């Protein structure tokens, strides 16, 4: 359709996959589904694919992404745990994370925004690594650490490049001390927002 | 396609994506292309007719039309149209009066088509659209008038005839 996809919407599982695609003709526009998961107390990962944006051309079907939303249980929580460690995406409009248990973002496709946040634990974080699997990834806009901001972000953060180039319009961590970028097709940041940065390492092929 | 009807009421209708045909009829005399009205096509072979006693006054407040390539709209009085907004989609606008103005304003894009019977001291003035046609007969006094406000994209096809 050209008619827009509506809703999903999980709760809970060991493991979430919401997989949309779009099949809009050639002079269409598309805008695809808004995703919501919220994981409870046994979801290590969630991975949530669309079909990449385009223009609608004359020979080019148009889609606009759907916002993600991802919530792990213990998101508002002072002491709980928290259990979303790995998130994957492939094209997104409007994406957020929010987990203390979160350690990889894996990225892909065509993307507005991604706000990291980790969950509101009072406790003062000692594992501060986040790594950014990167692969043919673009954003119109901001891949943001929330939590860096009033709270504690990641101090490291790594981005790992691979098969294909990436393009990260900007990219903000407040928090952040060394920036590596690792791997195999070229990773290019438009525009960090990274005042804390003691030192910057391309280890990139 | 399938055939829908629209109400006295609100409407939120959609098409099958294919030769679907909107009817935006009378129902005691009542108009039923009326207020917050939500219409939606799907695949190119879209229709809407539009056919009132009453005089067309503007598109109704929280219309929105999409998906639909061809407006057909027919007055038993004057026609005062825009269609440069809530409308998309739309490739061929159509309207018709027997004996009273008409002032219409399509969005580029838009084929207008303005056929007019009788039209004595009455003024058709039309602005905007892709190609621009008006057919004018028994005409008098009235003016016509073209892209006086807005230019069409295409071609301009002015006819008027008079007894
Ligand atoms: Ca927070
Ligand atoms: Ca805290
Ligand atoms: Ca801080
Ligand atoms: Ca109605
Ligand atoms: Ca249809
Ligand atoms: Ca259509």
């Amino acid at each position: 359709s050209t008619t827009t996809t509506g809703a999903i919407a999980v709760t809970g599982g060991t493991a979430v996959t919401v997989a949309q695609t779009a099949g809009n003709a050639v002079n269409t526009t598309l805008t695809q589904a808004d995703v919501t998961v919220t994981g409870n107390s046994s979801t290590t990962a969630v991975t949530v694919t669309q079909t990449a944006a385009a223009t609608a051309g004359a020979t080019v079907a148009g889609r606009v992404n759907g916002a993600v939303t991802i919530t792990d249980s213990a998101a508002a929580s002072a002491t709980t745990a928290g259990k979303i460690a790995t998130v994957t995406l492939g094209s997104f409009g409007a994406a957020t994370i929010d987990s203390s248990a979160l350690t990889t973002v894996n990225l892909s496709g065509t993307g507005t925004s991604l706000g990291i946040g980790r969950g509101a634990l009072t406790a003062t974080p000692t594992a501060n690594t986040l790594t950014l699997n990167v692969n043919g990834l673009t954003t119109t806009g901001a891949i943001t650490d929330s939590e860096a901001a009033a709270d504690d972000g990641f101090t490291t953060i790594n981005i790992a490049g691979s098969t294909a180039s990436s393009t990260i319009a900007s990219l903000v961590a407040a928090d952040a001390t060394t920036l590596n970028i690792s791997g195999d097709a070229r990773v290019t940041i438009t525009s960090h927002t990274a005042a804390a940065l003691t030192g910057i390492t391309v280890t990139n092929s | 396609g399938s055939t829908l009807s629209l109400t006295t009421g609100t409407d939120t209708l959609t098409g099958t994506a294919n030769n679907d045909t909107f009817v935006a009829g009378e129902v005691a005399g009542a108009a039923t292309l009326t207020v917050g009205d939500t219409l939606s096509g799907g695949a190119g072979t879209d229709v809407l007719n539009w056919v009132q006693a009453a005089a067309v006054t503007a598109l109704p407040t929280g219309v929105t039309i999409s998906g639909i390539e061809t407006m057909n709209v027919t007055s038993g009085a004057a026609i005062t149209l825009n269609t440069s907004s809530g409308v998309t989609g739309l490739t061929a606008l159509n309207t018709n009066t027997s004996g009273a103005a008409q002032t219409v304003t399509a969005g580029a894009g838009q084929n207008l088509t303005a056929t007019t019977a009788a039209q004595a001291a009455n003024n058709v003035a039309v602005d905007g659209g892709a190609n621009v046609t008006v057919a004018s007969t028994g005409v008098t006094s009235g003016t016509t008038t073209v892209g006086a406000n807005s230019a069409a994209s295409g071609t301009v096809s002015v006819s008027v005839a008079n007894s």
